[PDB]
């Protein structure tokens, strides 16, 4: 947080970081689970989107 | 959506084929539908699509490591059951994020001491009563 006075600030970069670093784990896990390429490509889509 | 019968046949099979690696996706597909299907439930799908991007991404998850056991002789349906897994897994991601930014907003509290003279009390209150409220569960 800024808190530099007045209201504060989200910096919100850090949430996209977030969710995005927490797709690339999903992403490992499920091939790690050898998983239905189906949806092995629905996780790849969604990490290109993050 | 789907029709449960055949979800039944699917897994059947791959049951089957593992008394023997993969799995048929028509059962993976049906699933990822019925995930999808359910985050459009009333209770969800109410507050903010990024979560539920990752809810989903739980839930589905869930239920593919889960799939890994289901009795056919008992339970003889697989909706339900992949339904409440993806219920359960949604719920702990939900919880999770509920409480690291309720942990954001008790950071935040502990700090007036900034510059200078002239402070505030309406906002702090309610990050403060928020920072109590989910502290309450």
């Amino acid at each position: 947080v800024p808190l530099d006075g007045g209201r504060f600030a989200t910096s919100d970069l850090n949430d996209l970081y977030r969710r995005v670093i927490n797709r690339n784990n999903r992403l490992k896990r499920l091939l790690d689970l050898a998983a239905p390429d189906i949806i092995v490509r629905n996780e790849k889509r969604m990490l290109q989107e993050a | 959506y789907v029709n449960n019968k055949e979800l039944l046949q699917a897994i059947i099979d791959w049951k089957t084929e593992l008394a023997n690696v993969r799995q048929n996706d028509t059962i993976g597909l049906a699933i990822m539908l019925i995930a999808e299907g359910l985050s459009k439930r009333f209770n969800f799908s109410g507050y903010t699509q990024s979560w539920k991007q990752e809810m989903i991404a739980d839930g589905i998850e869930a239920s593919i490591k889960g799939l890994h056991n289901f009795d056919e002789t008992k339970y003889k349906n697989p909706h339900a059951y992949i339904t409440q897994a993806c219920f359960n897994a949604f719920v702990q991601r939900i919880k999770k994020e509920r409480k690291e930014v309720a942990k954001k907003y008790s950071y935040f509290v502990h700090n007036v001491y900034d510059s200078r003279d002239d402070d505030m009390v309406a906002l702090v209150d309610e990050t403060f009563i928020q920072d109590i409220y989910d502290k309450m569960t």
